[PDB]
């Protein structure tokens, strides 16, 4: 997430992201 | 003639049609010129009528010319001359 | 020029259907014979 | 309320038993609702009457030919299944049918008496030869639908029985279909021509007539919650 | 037509225009994907037109270098450790070195459990190497991808034609009333939605003072305040609704940098380009045969897909020899019912419905003089009328469109404008309608699949499961094998998966699937939202034992089993179907292709200059290009006089045009084609071309 | 030479005819596309387009 | 039949509907009948409809490849803007429903409509003028749908099996009636082995001969058949006296069928059973329970070990090609052959893995659309990945999309797409450019009279004889031998004449010239006509189209560049000739 | 065999949910049977819903209304899912009057004799201190549904705002059968039903209804003799 707004979004992923887009 | 009855545009079989003339293309122009003369009969009902004639068969309700044409040729009704 | 105009319809003819079945695709031989009739229409003059 | 356009029943004749009904014109969306539960009403509502169990002469093990008569079993009991016969009594009447010499098996041969009948006379079951002797003994009785063959309970005291197909819907093949004719016109009116075909005892007419006065009938039970509701009527005839 | 179709826009990489390379003097060799562009270009965005590999997208992680060169970020590994220091590599600096994959086995410390791993190499090979001879690894998964074509789940089990085609349709989706979040999707929507500008996002943070429709005030933390005012039914660039509705209350704190109010194709603040239905990929009584599809007219009456269309028309009231252009109401020869609907003023009244050929802005033109009929002057004794000196030049609505009117953007010299010289009114006046869903309107998924609506057919003909839900959708399952997206079953299997929910059975131990899938997601509530990275996504197994577990709705009822199929009873006979047919939640968008756009008909309109032909596109009347080849096709049956009528008297002539357009108003017998005109006008050029062309009687 | 013209090489053609006076004689098949006369294909043949139809001696007794 | 827009009709017949309408005083005037028309007021449509009875109409999809892509249809209105399309010309036009768009034309003149009616007419051109075979076939689903009607599955329900002793076969029927009243319930299947006395389907050849006798005409005479139901509707389907054929259903015995029909039956005939295939199997095709899913897409067993054989023999030839023994180019030729045997055995595993019932297999066996390659493509491996340049890159992908790719892998099938997809863009072009320049160079090619009588002609190798000693028929006839006219007569070991000259050359008489044991015939040709203008017809011989002897007037050059022309889109190269 | 004639009992589970069952029915008779119910109890049941809006504040219904928080279609929206049920065949009209900041729900309406609103708690929209909503409806009586007819078509005032409108009690509908199949031949169908309605009219009531029309549409077969 790391959106104030975010929707809950549960998602498959199996490793962390080191940067966001 | 054990096909079963047909419908809409096809209403003269094409085969029965085919076997009156010798090839496709001059049945096309007896059609056309069947149907032709139709419309002219059917123009000069009011006025003097020429030495056309018109349907031949009984015509229908509203039908083109082009299907009573094709109904003669079917009750052949007609003959030509080949070019 | 080797084999008359005899031999090079059939080779031509040949090896264009071969060409167009290599993909499965049936086409008539007189299809192709009517072109390879069309190039072999004129004749060159070799005197005057 | 009122569908607006009165439907009606076109019936043309086609044999001495075949007929095509068409329902037009009709409400949207409700041609299959009628035709699906027209053909099965047709299928397995009709009573009528057919044969169930078979004995003959001669027969107690050989389930493949009898002696007398030449050809097999399979054929006679074929035959022997596709008779027609009304019957106005419930009980299992017992047929039966001999002959002496060589000959032609025909249902005209068969002695059917009081309450029961047979409309096939002339139908072709066996042909008798080489000085033969048979005598066939049937069993049928009435009611409605399609039931396959039952078993003989009675298979020590009946050992000569065996059980067969039957076909109790005097109606044999019943097809349908639906088209969309004149539907912009006429708010998606659509016609529903159905195609009945019964056995020569009874007529497609009156078939038809007793298989929606029995829906009717059997549907007025569901109509029964409000008596005085809100649907649809038709209008005069 | 919607954000991302603007996203798109930007952040795309073309090859023509000046200095560069048009469509003809491109070779097989640029339209091809380099090695290089891994990261750089994403291989899969691009038009598949005749511009395929000219016109593309970049990647979402990739960055302009100062000098003009895209550049990338890598991670990079030392001794089977990797660092989370991230640098930027241009094209060239990766032949140096050795990327490793995205997706590689480490374990917490950097290390890979086998030293042989596939990364590429300087020249595009891709070969296995030991750990510790690589020098860098990729920052993650989706970076050889771009925006558009990073929001299809599944995305590895799709072949990339068809994964390009659906990143195409992605851009080409409609605005609807609605816009429903895709029940499964990609982390990607949010950050696109955000970042394509048509979400107001909250910049400073603060509690909201008070919304409305119109406007909504935010409170911030220190004493001034900050309003945001609202576009409703702004026209776009392509006739497409921007709706922007508010999504906060009246007293909730906000936070700098969150979502406000949802965008035309947002909702909640994330990418919403369709809606969930139903799907059955059984084929039926061939409604769906080639690509067909065949909706529920449940979809027409909830305006479930129903989108707005909001259509400009311009009026120019310039300056003439005749004086001046009037809008009024004094146009020559008008009845009343059609004039019920315009103002005093010149105009529509606000809110007044139009059809097809309804006068919209009286523009009164003085007709000039040319020779009136004397018929005219015989008639004007008859009724009393005037002569009507002026040309009634008004707006007509033209074919095909209709609907209500929205507003009244006038200009005038009066009002003190910057109108362009000579012109002295100018009046813009806005159409809008609510396109229904109906057939012929194209429709796609996400995995590539297209097709029209074969039918709308009520909801009692269509299959529905034993809980009695009638299906939604139906896909013909011949596309599917055949066309390499198997993808989109996959997807369908996890929508309703998600559309149900689940509660994996962790009692006895964790199940081994189920150890590898992360917390929070063995419990699950229906029509809950799940999220699944391109290439890091759920697997095979993850699916199957999400299948396994797959708790009712209501009563006690797995309408689908463990392998995924389920069964469905007939609307139209009502026998069970023989064989159970896998159903679920598949994400379907209307695209930009309605057929209401692309319907045209032409009896007789206008012709050109040069050449008495007729006209092309749907601007003009139009009139449709009888091309040589179908001439071949013509020629081919032998129909000489067809081809006769079609080149000459239904195109050219036009003394053949009138007197034919004569005999089929007189019912009198078609006469005889004439001469062309176009042939006329080819002598006339060889003739002035210092030809001498001559036609030789005899 | 027109369907030469029409074809490939248009000055090319155009101008080698012009040198050669090389009258067309308009009876190939897309000459009489481009003229617009009837193609000599088809129902275009002067067998078929000079068919004369009349009825029957006996249908025409029977009005 | 074909459909047309309430609007588009509407506009499409402008004048005609004035005339009607004022004829039947719709509007005094023309004049006002322009307002009358243009406010669409509800009474111009049922005077519209009253217009378009029997009017045929033109119907065009661009681009326009052989003869038949363009065809005449006689259309009733339909509500909506869309055209209702036919599914079974959709061959003919190449149409498919992606949102492809199709122009209609209106034939006005008389002679027009005439040849609408007659030689564009839809029902009239079902043969391919190319090669001859049925254009008009079913297709995809109905395909499928037959093929699971006709299919006959082994110990379904309701089976005949022989008995004695306790209870006779209990599997035969009396008549199709009881056999569906049966089916109806749930007793007896669709596809289930049974017994049924037919009477209104002819027999097959050999029953008919061996128990009809001379006389074996069917309607009348009872006769048993050993075959599944559903076999007997399909037969319902076919004319009354075609034999019954009790046989599976796929895609090239319905070509064989339709052929025959078309050879011996009015095509009106075939027009309209053509039309009953088509609905039954688009009935069937529901119930045929072809659906694909996970649980469908299955992947084998095997593949893993088989995978990692070929890998022990990759790094085998990968460390052989580090001691420098052998060149990177031997190592390329080496990966690719181990890996093309490596997915030649994961093919062949895959085969036999999946069950025959399968739908995936089901679809691809029918021939309904579909190769086995795209099943091992789909499940299984894909094989080898090639380069932009066209070589194939030595290290392979080794997952299926079922399984899912990574990156790179994605990255290297992403190479080969783009490249195929932008070869096609040009080949279609290369295409047209050869159909203009074949159809310019054949224009003046036409037939103009019957016969030439010459005695020059060509000869064809048919069915060389073999060394063991038989006829061995030649591959190549149907494209060679067929549809000609012989040159001479066809006389073996100077005895009798089998064939004379002059002669369709039909399939009976190629059979026997087979039985016969003649090899060598002379075939008039048009390499040889003797015409100065065009060919003669008897040399051009039967023409494909309409199943009989050429025209007088067809043109035959344009027919004859269209079909060489029309699949120029499939011409694929190998991997300097 | 079975000779008994079919019976037809009542289940009530909830409020607006019911289970049917007829018994004893024929062998192959209950899916057809179900499905012929099902399509007319779901398309042919005669009801009540709103047609057209009219307010105040607004010419046409892709205008924002000032004070609302929802905009002009979403109000629309919402009340498409009203749940109105009237007896008479004439069209009638109904009047919202709310004023100041609160929630406007269905119950805030105050309809006429004849017409009562069965779902009030359901929310119409959200106002604020400038809040101005003066909702005109309209409700006539009809089956199926009908999409929005021009306001032009018919003498309507300008700001008369069609809304498309589905009269159709019934929500949802399933049935399920089990037969016996004994080998004694005694075989019957056992037809269970399900009718879920929308608050206006009982399962009963629509069954009955959906029984009348089919009994009228059979009887129509009957008179052949
Ligand atoms: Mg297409
Ligand atoms: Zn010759």
């Amino acid at each position: 997430n790391s959106v104030p707004g975010a929707p809950n979004r549960v998602s498959f992923a199996k490793l962390r992201e080191p940067l966001e887009v | 003639g054990g096909y079963d009855t047909p419908l809409g545009i096809t209403n003269p079989p094409i085969d029965e049609l085919l076997d009156r003339v010798s090839s496709k293309y001059a049945l096309v122009i007896y059609a056309a010129k069947r149907a032709r003369q139709i419309n002219d009969y059917y123009n000069q009902l009011g006025e003097g009528i020429l030495e056309y004639v018109g349907p031949l068969v009984e015509p229908g309700l509203q039908e083109k010319p082009l299907s009573i044409a094709l109904r003669e040729i079917h009750a052949d009704l007609l003959e030509h001359t080949e070019g | 020029r080797v084999q008359g105009p005899r031999e090079v319809q059939i080779h031509l003819v040949r090896e264009v259907q071969e060409v167009y079945r290599a993909q499965g695709v049936s086409i008539h031989d007189k299809h192709i014979e009517v072109i390879v009739r069309q190039m072999l229409r004129r004749v060159t003059i070799i005197d005057s | 309320m009122l569908i607006s356009q009165r439907p009606t029943l076109s019936e043309d004749v086609l044999t001495d038993n075949r007929s095509q009904f068409v329902i037009e014109p009709l409400e949207p969306g409700f041609g299959y609702t009628l035709g699906n539960s027209l053909r099965r009403t047709l299928l397995s509502s009709i009573p009528g009457a057919a044969v169930t169990s078979i004995r003959i002469d001669g027969v107690l093990h050989e389930f493949t030919t009898v002696p007398g008569v030449k050809e097999d079993v399979t054929e006679i009991i074929l035959n022997l299944k596709s008779l027609v016969v009304s019957s106005e009594e419930d009980e299992p009447v017992t047929m039966y049918l001999r002959k002496q010499g060589p000959g032609e098996v025909t249902a005209g041969d068969i002695v059917p008496p009081a309450g029961v009948t047979v409309h096939n006379p002339g139908m072709h079951i066996a042909t008798l030869n080489d000085k033969g002797k048979l005598e066939v003994e049937l069993v049928v009785e009435r009611g409605r639908g399609y039931v396959p063959a039952v078993q003989n309970r009675a298979s020590g005291a009946e050992i000569g029985r065996i059980p067969v197909d039957s076909i109790y819907s005097p109606v044999l093949k019943v097809t349908y279909k639906v088209d969309a004719t004149r539907v912009e016109q006429r708010t998606d009116f659509d016609k529903l021509i159905l195609d009945v075909e019964t056995k020569n005892s009874i007529s497609p007419r009156d078939a038809l007539a007793s298989a929606g006065k029995t829906l009717v009938e059997l549907f007025g039970l569901a109509r029964e919650l409000n008596v005085e509701a809100e649907g649809i009527e038709i209008g005069p005839s | 037509n919607n954000p991302l179709s603007g996203l798109t826009h930007k952040r795309r990489l073309s090859a023509l225009g000046p200095g560069g390379l048009s469509r003809e003097r491109a070779g097989l060799e640029v339209r091809d994907v380099h090695p290089s562009h891994y990261g750089r270009m994403c291989p899969i965005e691009t038009p598949e037109g005749p511009n395929i590999g000219l016109i593309g997208s970049l990647s979402v992680y990739a960055r302009v270098n100062p000098f003009g060169f895209i550049e990338t970020p890598y991670r990079k590994v030392v001794d089977g450790v990797v660092s989370d220091e991230i640098v930027y590599l241009t094209a060239d600096e990766e032949d140096r070195h050795v990327v490793a994959q995205a997706n590689s086995p480490i374990d917490a410390d950097g290390r890979f459990v086998e030293p042989r791993v596939l990364v590429r190499r300087k020249a595009g090979e891709v070969e296995y190497v030991p750990s510790s001879e690589v020098d860098y690894m990729d920052v993650s998964p989706r970076q050889m991808v771009s925006v558009a074509t990073a929001m299809i789940p599944f995305l590895e089990h799709d072949d990339a034609n068809r994964a390009l085609m659906g990143a195409n349709m992605q851009r080409q989706a409609v605005p609807l009333v609605r816009s429903e979040a895709p029940l499964v999707g990609t982390g990607m929507e949010l950050r696109a939605a955000i970042d394509a500008g048509d979400v107001v996002v909250a910049e400073e943070s603060g509690v909201i003072e008070e919304v409305s429709a119109d406007y909504i005030t935010v409170m911030h933390d220190n004493g001034t305040r900050r309003t945001y005012r609202m576009r409703k039914f702004a026209r776009s660039n392509h006739g497409t609704c921007a709706n922007q509705c508010p999504i906060v209350d009246a007293g909730d704190r906000v936070e700098a940098g969150q979502v406000i109010a949802d965008g035309p194709c947002t909702d909640d603040g994330e990418m919403a380009l369709g809606k969930n239905l139903l799907v059955a990929i059984m084929p039926w009584e061939g409604h769906n045969y080639e690509d067909a599809i065949i909706l529920s007219n449940r979809l027409v009456e909830e305006d479930v897909l129903t989108s707005i269309h909001i259509e400009e028309h311009e009026i120019d009231a310039r300056d003439t020899k005749l004086g001046a252009e009037e809008i009024t109401r004094d146009i020559p020869n008008i009845s009343d019912e059609v004039l019920a609907d315009l103002d005093e003023r010149g105009i529509v009244r606000i809110g007044a419905e139009v059809r097809d050929g309804d006068i919209l802005v009286g523009k009164v033109t003085p007709k000039g003089e040319t020779e009136l009929t004397p018929e005219e002057r015989l008639l004007r004794a008859i009724f009393g009328e005037k002569a009507r000196e002026v040309r009634d030049t008004s707006l007509k609505v033209p074919h095909g469109e209709s609907g209500k009117v929205i507003g009244i953007r006038v200009f005038s010299r009066e009002d003190e404008d910057e109108l362009p010289a000579g012109v002295n009114e100018l009046v813009r006046v806005y159409v809008a309608q609510k396109r229904k869903i109906s057939d012929g309107d194209k429709l796609a998924g996400r995995h590539g699949n297209k097709g029209v609506i074969g039918k709308i057919l009520p909801v009692e003909d269509m299959p529905f499961l034993a809980d009695g839900t009638p299906v939604d959708i139906i896909l013909n399952t011949h596309g599917v094998p055949r066309r390499m997206n198997i993808g989109q079953i996959l997807e369908t299997h996890l929508g309703w998966c998600a559309h149900s929910g689940w509660k994996v059975d962790a009692a006895k131990g964790v199940p081994d699937w189920a150890a590898r899938l992360p917390d929070e997601l063995l419990e699950a509530q229906p029509n809950a939202i799940v999220s699944t990275p391109v290439f890091d996504g759920a697997q095979e197994a993850e699916l199957q034992g999400l299948l396994s577990c797959t708790l009712p709705n209501r009563d006690g009822d797995v309408l689908v089993d463990a392998d995924g199929k389920a069964m469905l009873f007939d609307g139209r006979s009502g026998e069970p179907f023989p064989y159970p047919v896998t159903v679920g939640y598949m994400y379907i968008m209307k695209l930009h292709h309605l057929v209401d756009d692309k319907i045209h008909a032409r009896s007789t309109g206008p012709y050109s200059m040069i050449t008495q032909q007729p006209l092309g596109g749907k601007a003009q009347f139009g009139g449709q290009r009888f091309g040589e080849m179908e001439c071949w096709a013509m020629q081919a049956y032998g129909a000489a006089y067809t081809l006769q009528e079609l080149l000459t008297i239904k195109s050219d002539d036009t003394v053949g045009r009138v007197k034919v357009y004569e005999a089929i108003v007189k019912g009198e017998n078609i006469p005889e084609p004439g001469i062309p005109e176009s042939f006329k006008v080819l002598l006339k050029e060889l003739q002035s071309l210092c030809l001498n062309v001559e036609v030789l009687s005899s | 030479w027109l369907s030469a013209a029409s074809f490939q090489e248009t000055t090319r053609v155009l101008t080698d005819a012009a040198i050669n006076c090389r009258s067309d004689k308009l009876n190939g098949l897309k000459e009489n596309v481009i003229i617009g006369k009837l193609i000599p294909a088809g129902t275009g043949i002067n067998r078929y387009r000079n068919i004369a139809v009349q009825p029957t001696e006996e249908a025409r007794a029977a009005a | 039949q074909c459909g047309l827009p309430k609007l588009m009709a509407l506009e499409l017949f402008k004048p005609f509907v004035m005339k009607r309408l004022v004829d039947l005083n719709h509007a005094q005037n023309i004049k006002s009948a322009k307002r009358m028309v243009e406010r669409q007021r509800p009474q111009v449509w049922d005077v519209l409809e009253e217009v378009i009875a029997e009017h045929p109409v033109l119907l065009n999809r661009a681009p326009t490849l052989h003869r038949l892509g363009i065809q005449a249809f006689e259309p009733m209105l339909v509500e909506g803007k869309a055209i209702q399309l036919h599914p079974l010309v959709c061959e003919a036009f190449n149409a498919d429903f992606d949102g492809d768009q199709m122009a209609v034309h209106l034939p006005l003149s008389a002679e027009a409509q005439a040849e609408a009616r007659i030689l564009m007419l839809s029902s009239n051109n079902i043969l391919s003028p190319a090669s001859g075979r049925p254009l008009a076939m079913p297709r995809l689903d109905m395909v499928t749908g037959l093929y699971y009607l006709t299919t006959e599955v082994p110990g379904d329900t309701g089976e005949y099996q022989p008995a004695s002793g306790d209870h006779p076969e209990t599997g035969v029927y009396s008549s199709p009636a009881e056999a569906i009243m049966a089916a109806d319930r749930g007793v007896l299947s669709v596809r289930a082995k049974i017994k049924v006395r037919l009477t209104q389907l002819r027999p097959p050849v050999e029953i008919e001969a061996e128990l009809f006798g001379h006389s074996g005409w069917q309607p009348g005479d009872a006769w048993m058949a050993e075959t599944t139901l559903g076999r007997v509707m399909f037969n319902e389907l076919l004319p009354l006296g075609y034999p019954f054929v009790n046989k599976q259903m796929h895609k090239k015995v319905q070509a064989a069928i339709i052929n025959d029909l078309a050879e011996r039956y009015p095509m009106i005939v075939v027009a309209q059973t053509v039309d009953k295939l088509k609905d039954a199997g688009f009935y069937w095709a529901t119930r045929s329970g072809v659906t694909v899913s996970m649980a469908d897409v299955l992947v084998p067993p095997r593949k893993k070990e088989i995978l990692d054989h070929y890998e022990e023999r990759a790094d085998k030839v990968e460390k052989q090609f580090q001691r420098g023994a052998l060149n990177h180019d031997e190592r390329n030729e080496a990966l690719v052959e181990i890996w093309k045997e490596a997915t030649d055995e994961v093919g062949q595993a895959l085969r036999e893995h999946y069950p025959d019932d399968n739908p995936i297999i089901t679809i691809v066996d029918s021939g309904a659309t579909g190769n086995f390659t795209q099943t091992r493509t789909l499940a299984g491996m894909k094989g080898l990945v090639t380069n932009p340049k066209g070589e194939f890159i030595p290290r392979p992908v080794k997952s299926s999309f079922r399984e899912g790719l990574t990156v790179l892998e994605y990255f290297i099938n992403t190479h080969g797409a783009r490249k195929g997809l932008a070869d096609t863009a040009l080949r279609t072009a290369d295409s047209g450019y050869l159909t203009r320049r074949l159809v310019d160079v054949s224009q003046d090619v036409i037939v103009r009279e019957h016969d030439c009588q010459t005695e020059r002609g060509i000869v064809v190798e048919l069915a060389e004889r073999a060394p063991d000693g038989t006829l061995i028929r030649d591959p190549y006839i149907e494209t060679s031998a067929y549809a000609r006219t012989l040159g001479t007569d066809a006389v073996d070991e100077a005895g009798n004449v089998i064939v004379e000259r002059g002669q369709d050359l039909g399939d009976p008489e190629i059979d026997a010239l087979l039985a016969a044991g003649i090899t060598q015939v002379k075939v008039r040709s048009v390499l040889t006509c003797a015409t100065s203008t065009g060919v003669c017809a008897t040399c051009y011989g039967r023409s494909m189209a309409t199943g009989k002897l050429v025209d007088i007037g067809e043109a035959v050059g344009i027919v004859a560049a269209q079909s060489i022309g029309e699949p120029g889109t499939q011409l694929t190269m190998r991997t300097d000739i």
